[PDB]
């Protein structure tokens, strides 16, 4: 227990800053482009539910993918073999047992070479700095459940939902932190259900007060009423299960109050 | 790697075989972790990503130090601070004599700040064990050998099948919990002050179920009272005989009343009241603390 | 899946 829990919230916020992606980057990618990244990570959602991978694998494969492309230009014949090696070395730190690299090939359909992908997965960890325990969306997210009052396992899935969602837009979502995504993921997903509001025990535990979300919030807002419409379905169709308590039913709220 | 002489071996643990060398232009003693990399079937082992990224991430006296990690087609190399031996081989030569009541208590105070620094960096370690544990001439112990190690930000799942070794495992595991928490590391790491204070291991069990059952006997049964749960856990069984607590007088004969205290509240069975790392810190029983160096 | 070319 929490004799932790401050020290590593702590902890959190300092590494998300040196764990950081440009926030420009896609400008200065000459092949590739915000809406290519949105069709490749909405695929890797699609390779997480096939393959059965937590959910923390796909963040922090969003995350290696970002920071590479930070420093690193890409062709979009490439792009692939970017995100199926962040995939992989996701899996390698998260996973209790990773997929073969065999699998992480036929998920292409063949299209590179094992001995791509391993090239790739060194090249990846060479530009990473062999950094990978990144902070996201879903760790703090897990961290803020703790201080629901009662708790409620629609509000969790929701906020899971809107948290995945922001991987997909890189503009706006990469000017965010994702310990702020996470406010307002969790700010959203309460009010959705049940109309509370984000908690003063959080206030003061993140010091982000309500308002300071509000710029995140409402972009946040905007993709949730516009979800059903998005070119990328993939999470959508995730969270229809009744593992997740079909949130992504649920109706968003068309006016937020603030 | 031009710059490093190999010496000699000095041992293996999680993959990569572990060599003495020197640097030819600086003259300092190292480690190398050679990892074998296969070049060609599963690349870069999950072993030495975590050990990496998370080693990198800590700096502390009582962790083991990652120098530097060099990263070519063909090779990874890891450079890490050389220390002299390991608690198991020392405790084997000590064997006998004993290792010296003082030693172990700077021993055990070293490793839990060692300990505390992990857990408070979001990680897990989840093998501690002798051969995990490296001493150096002038009284250090430093945790090493973070291949297991997890990231634990969010909660870290539990093991189907599991890998490791028993022994040190928490009886929490044992009977199928979901997750890790910290506290299975404070359960480790008593066995261990255990094992330096009695000369022998304190739960050496030959399968999973015995493994279990020799705790039960020497910590007694447990059921709601000391345990709120532990019989809607998926291992558990009614079937399982009752035994009693054992004395811990009889348990570890040597220590005096604040060491049996401080044993007990790192094996209480109830995770959720098993005693941290930061709070053992503070425990009476450190108040007398020295740094004794070993006879090696 | 193959996305792109």
């Amino acid at each position: 227990v929490p004799d932790y829990h401050e020290d590593i919230h702590t902890y959190l916020r300092e590494m998300e800053v040196k764990c950081k992606p440009k926030v420009g980057y896609m400008k200065k990618q000459p092949d590739i482009t915000n809406s290519m990244r949105a069709i490749l990570v909405d695929w890797l959602v699609e390779v997480g539910e096939e393959y059965k991978l937590q959910n923390e694998t796909l963040h922090l494969a969003v995350n290696y993918i970002d920071r590479f492309l930070s420093s690193m230009s890409v062709l979009r014949g490439k792009l692939q073999l970017v995100g199926t090696a962040a995939m992989l070395l996701a899996s390698k730190f998260e996973e209790i047992y990773p997929p073969e690299v065999a699998e992480f090939v036929y998920i292409t359909d063949d299209t590179y070479t094992k001995k791509q992908v391993l090239r790739m997965e060194h090249l990846v960890l060479k530009v990473l700095t062999f950094d990978l325990a990144a902070p996201t969306v879903n760790q703090f997210l897990t961290q803020y459940f703790l201080h629901q009052q009662p708790a409620n396992c629609k509000v969790e899935s929701l906020a899971m939902f809107l948290g995945e969602l922001s991987l997909i837009d890189a503009d706006p979502y990469l000017k965010y932190l994702p310990s702020v995504i996470a406010g307002a993921a969790f700010h959203l997903a309460l009010y959705t259900v049940t109309g509370q509001s984000w908690p003063e025990s959080l206030i003061r535990k993140t010091g982000y007060t309500l308002e300071s979300l509000k710029p995140c919030l409402m972009d946040l807002h905007q993709t949730y009423l516009k979800a059903p419409q998005h070119a990328q379905q993939s999470i959508r169709e995730k969270y229809k299960n009744s593992k997740y308590h079909g949130v992504s039913l649920l109706n968003p709220p068309e006016t937020l109050n603030l | 790697m031009e710059n490093f002489q190999k010496v000699e071996k000095i041992g293996e643990g999680t993959y990569g075989v572990v060599y003495k060398a020197r640097n030819k232009l600086t003259g300092e003693v190292v480690a190398l972790k050679k990892i074998r990399l296969d070049t060609e079937t599963e690349g870069v082992p999950s072993t030495a990503i975590r050990e990496i990224s998370l080693l990198k991430e800590l700096n502390h006296p009582n962790i083991v130090k990652l120098l530097d990690v060099i990263h070519t087609e063909n090779k990874l190399y890891l450079v890490f601070e050389f220390l002299h031996q390991d608690l198991k081989k020392f405790m084997d030569a000590s064997a006998l004599t004993g290792i010296p009541l003082p030693l172990i208590k700077s021993y055990l105070f070293q490793l839990l700040q060692g300990l505390a620094f992990c857990h408070s960096h979001r990680v897990l370690h989840r093998d501690l064990k002798p051969q995990n544990l490296l001493i150096n001439t002038e009284g250090a112990i430093k945790l090493a050998d973070f291949g297991l190690a997890r990231a634990f930000g969010v909660p870290v799942r539990t093991y189907t099948h599991e890998v490791v070794t028993l022994w040190y495992r928490a009886p929490e595991i044992l009977l199928g919990c979901k997750y890790y928490s910290t506290a299975v590391d404070i359960w480790s790491l008593g066995c261990i002050f255990a094992e330096m204070v009695t000369r022998r291991a304190l739960f050496p069990g030959d399968s999973e179920i015995d493994q279990l059952f020799r705790i039960f006997r020497t910590l007694g049964t447990p059921d709601e009272v000391v345990w709120p749960g532990v019989t809607s856990m998926p291992d558990y069984k009614p079937s399982f005989p009752k035994w009693a607590r054992q004395d811990f007088s009889k348990v570890v004969p040597p220590l005096d009343e604040d060491g049996r205290s401080l044993l007990s509240q790192m094996l209480h069975y109830d995770p959720n009241k098993r005693i941290s790392a930061k709070a053992a810190l503070a425990h009476p029983f450190f108040q007398d603390v020295t740094k004794p160096v070993p006879h090696l | 899946r193959k996305l792109f070319g």
